[PDB]
Protein backbone atom coordinates (compact mmCIF):
# COMPACT_ATOMS: atom_id res chain seq x y z
CA UNK A 1 0.00 0.00 0.00
CA UNK A 2 2.88 2.39 0.74
CA UNK A 3 4.42 1.60 -2.65
CA UNK A 4 1.09 2.14 -4.42
CA UNK A 5 0.55 5.45 -2.61
CA UNK A 6 4.07 6.56 -3.53
CA UNK A 7 3.39 5.76 -7.18
CA UNK A 8 0.05 7.59 -7.09
CA UNK A 9 1.60 10.68 -5.48
CA UNK A 10 4.62 10.75 -7.78
CA UNK A 11 2.68 10.26 -11.02
CA UNK A 12 0.68 13.45 -10.31
CA UNK A 13 3.36 15.64 -8.71
CA UNK A 14 4.07 19.15 -9.99
CA UNK A 15 7.42 20.80 -9.34
CA UNK A 16 7.43 24.00 -7.30
CA UNK A 17 10.04 26.75 -6.94
CA UNK A 18 10.03 26.47 -3.14
CA UNK A 19 10.21 22.68 -3.45
CA UNK A 20 13.17 23.12 -5.81
CA UNK A 21 14.85 25.40 -3.27
CA UNK A 22 14.32 22.87 -0.47
CA UNK A 23 15.61 20.01 -2.64
CA UNK A 24 18.70 22.10 -3.39
CA UNK A 25 19.00 22.78 0.35
CA UNK A 26 19.20 19.01 0.80
CA UNK A 27 21.67 18.77 -2.10
CA UNK A 28 23.74 21.83 -1.14
CA UNK A 29 26.73 21.94 1.19
CA UNK A 30 26.59 21.33 4.93
CA UNK A 31 27.13 23.42 8.04
CA UNK A 32 30.03 21.11 8.96
CA UNK A 33 33.19 20.99 6.85
CA UNK A 34 32.65 17.86 4.74
CA UNK A 35 35.11 16.30 2.32
CA UNK A 36 33.70 15.69 -1.16
CA UNK A 37 34.09 11.92 -1.28
CA UNK A 38 32.02 11.49 -4.45
CA UNK A 39 34.30 13.45 -6.77
CA UNK A 40 37.36 12.19 -4.90
CA UNK A 41 36.42 8.58 -5.64
CA UNK A 42 35.26 9.39 -9.17
CA UNK A 43 38.56 11.11 -9.99
CA UNK A 44 40.85 8.69 -8.14
CA UNK A 45 43.08 6.12 -9.82
CA UNK A 46 44.93 3.17 -8.30
CA UNK A 47 47.95 1.44 -9.83
CA UNK A 48 49.49 -1.90 -8.86
CA UNK B 1 -5.25 46.04 -25.81
CA UNK B 2 -8.40 44.30 -27.05
CA UNK B 3 -9.96 43.02 -23.81
CA UNK B 4 -8.45 45.48 -21.31
CA UNK B 5 -10.25 44.19 -18.22
CA UNK B 6 -8.70 40.72 -18.48
CA UNK B 7 -5.11 42.00 -18.67
CA UNK B 8 -4.39 41.55 -14.96
CA UNK B 9 -5.77 38.00 -15.03
CA UNK B 10 -3.65 37.26 -18.09
CA UNK B 11 -0.59 38.61 -16.27
CA UNK B 12 -1.23 36.35 -13.29
CA UNK B 13 -1.73 33.36 -15.60
CA UNK B 14 1.59 34.16 -17.25
CA UNK B 15 3.18 34.41 -13.80
CA UNK B 16 1.92 31.00 -12.67
CA UNK B 17 2.03 28.99 -15.91
CA UNK B 18 5.67 29.62 -16.74
CA UNK B 19 6.40 28.92 -13.05
CA UNK B 20 4.62 25.59 -13.39
CA UNK B 21 6.62 24.39 -16.40
CA UNK B 22 9.96 25.94 -15.41
CA UNK B 23 11.21 27.16 -12.05
CA UNK B 24 12.03 30.71 -13.14
CA UNK B 25 9.60 33.46 -12.17
CA UNK B 26 8.94 36.41 -14.46
CA UNK B 27 8.53 38.90 -11.61
CA UNK B 28 12.32 39.08 -11.72
CA UNK B 29 12.99 41.75 -14.38
CA UNK B 30 15.94 39.93 -15.97
CA UNK B 31 13.92 36.99 -17.32
CA UNK B 32 10.69 38.70 -18.36
CA UNK B 33 12.45 41.75 -19.82
CA UNK B 34 13.75 39.80 -22.82
CA UNK B 35 14.56 36.13 -22.12
CA UNK B 36 11.05 34.73 -21.72
CA UNK B 37 9.00 36.83 -24.24
CA UNK B 38 10.82 35.11 -27.10
CA UNK B 39 7.97 32.56 -26.94
CA UNK B 40 5.39 34.73 -28.68
CA UNK B 41 3.39 34.34 -31.89
CA UNK B 42 4.84 36.62 -34.56
CA UNK B 43 2.69 38.52 -37.05
CA UNK B 44 4.97 38.45 -40.10
CA UNK B 45 2.59 36.03 -41.87
CA UNK B 46 4.91 34.38 -44.35
CA UNK B 47 3.26 33.24 -47.58
CA UNK B 48 4.65 30.12 -49.27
Amino acid sequence: EVLAAANSFAENYSATSQDMDLFQTLTSCTFSKEYAWKDFLNGIHCDV
Amino acid sequence: AKFPDSLSVDLKTMKDGVYRELGLDISLPDVMKRIAPMLYKSSKSRVV
